[PDB]
């Protein structure tokens, strides 16, 4: 089984620099980087067999260690338009997970996590006033995945807010504990917020 | 460089019925070897793209047999027979006949199902948030179909437009429904000076708005 694992990424201000990478498991292989944003869709940027999209020539350097099966993309002097989710893509069959890259004058800000309490009961968590995306939300460390809705974050006044709802039988809350687990890696935040009845 | 054109939204499709997604290339992808270098990817909600079809008509490993594709060198159609709720996602066409490699804009496969009224829930500010000095009222309108929905907030019966933050999910992969979150944020000082907060949801499944409210005095 071929697997493409990628990492690095994060936030920098315009002008900043970042090296991302991925490793293939499972010599004979071309590797490319494709970035995704809502405003430009999927955009191929660079490939090593090196070739670079016109928009990032002189800013990006794609490279590989054939030993380690570990290809890198060095992203120097980054621009706000370089913001997006970057995929390792082995043309044409395999994609990585995607690492987020944010270039913005706005600085890292951790979330405030707030519990939302009132047959079936709905509860939720409010993850407010953070930067940059992403945060991840879990309920009871994964035990509740069915009946969870985590909404897309929305940027307002240079901070993101998201919310998540979970619906469970009334016979399971508050008699049993319900907890939203929130992580925001950019700020080394991890919180486990109990939903207590009011 | 090659422009790959697809529409943003498919014709909607009932479960168990057949779907099609069109794509056009600006340059022909059919070569002298008789092979057309066209590829299809699905990007399921939350996930990366995954390969469905290679060389126009070949089914990728582990892809359901209900998917198929065919076309000329410039016009292609991905077809999905007996559509399942898990087929929901964004489908991309792509070529590999030159650099830059380019993709279509992605076509969202739109599943059509039975109507469903939203489950509405409202929540006052937590003691935690109130200690920070802010006060958010939240309304979830969950698992509804069709996707269009309107939410209005009242404070003490008067409509409040400012301080409202709305978000929408994509079509759910399991039940084919949609959900919305609406948050009204205020300061603790304003919050403690009004008594009733109301979220009202108009959806085609009821001529009357569904309304949830709470009153800080009970």
């Amino acid at each position: 089984e071929v697997k493409v694992e990628e990492s690095g990424g994060g936030l920098v201000q315009p002008g900043g620099s970042m090296k991302i990478s991925c490793v293939v498991s499972g010599s004979n292989y071309w590797m490319s980087w494709v970035r995704q944003s809502p405003e430009k869709g999927l955009e191929w940027v660079a490939e090593i067999r090196t070739y670079y999209a016109e928009s990032v020539k002189g800013k990006f350097t794609i490279s590989r260690d054939d030993s380690k099966s570990r290809l890198y993309l060095q992203m120097n002097n980054l621009r706000t338009e370089d913001t997006g989710i970057y995929y390792c893509f082995l043309p044409m069959d395999y994609w990585g997970q995607g690492t987020s890259v944010t270039v913005s004058s706005a600085k890292t800000t951790p979330p405030s996590v707030y519990p939302l309490a009132p047959s079936m009961v709905t509860l939720g968590c409010l993850v407010k006033g953070y930067f940059p995306e992403p945060v991840t939300v879990t309920w009871n460390s994964g035990s509740l995945s069915s009946g969870v809705h985590t909404f897309p974050a929305v940027l307002q006044s240079d901070l993101y807010t998201l919310s998540s709802s979970v619906t469970v039988p009334s016979s399971t809350w508050p008699s049993e504990t319900v907890t939203c687990n929130v992580a925001h890696p950019a700020s080394s935040t991890k919180v486990d917020k109990k939903i207590v009845p009011r | 460089d090659i422009v790959m054109t697809q529409a943003a939204f498919s014709n909607p499709v009932t479960l168990g019925t057949s779907a099609s997604i069109s794509c056009r290339s600006s340059k022909s992808l059919l070569h002298s070897d008789g092979i057309t270098y066209l590829y299809w990817y699905l990007q399921k909600p939350g996930q990366s793209p995954h390969l469905l079809i290679y060389h126009l008509s070949n089914l990728a490993s582990g892809v359901p047999d209900r998917f198929s594709s065919s076309g000329s060198g410039t016009d292609f159609t991905l077809r999905i027979s007996r559509v399942e709720a898990e087929d929901v996602g964004i489908y991309y066409c792509a070529h590999n006949v030159e650099l830059p490699r380019t993709f279509g804009g992605g076509t969202k496969l739109e599943i059509k199902r039975a109507d469903a009224a939203p489950t509405v829930s409202i929540f006052p500010p937590s003691s935690e948030q109130l200690t920070s000095g802010g006060a958010s009222v939240v309304c979830f309108l969950n698992n509804f179909y069709p996707k269009d929905i309107n939410v209005k907030w009242k404070i003490d019966g008067s409509e409040r437009q400012n301080g409202v933050l709305n978000s929408w999910t994509d079509q759910d992969s399991k039940d084919s429904t949609y959900s919305m979150s609406s948050t009204l944020t205020l300061t603790k000082d304003e919050y403690e000076r009004h008594n009733s907060y109301t979220c009202e949801a108009t959806h085609k499944t009821s001529t009357s708005p569904i309304v949830k409210s709470f009153n800080r005095n009970e």
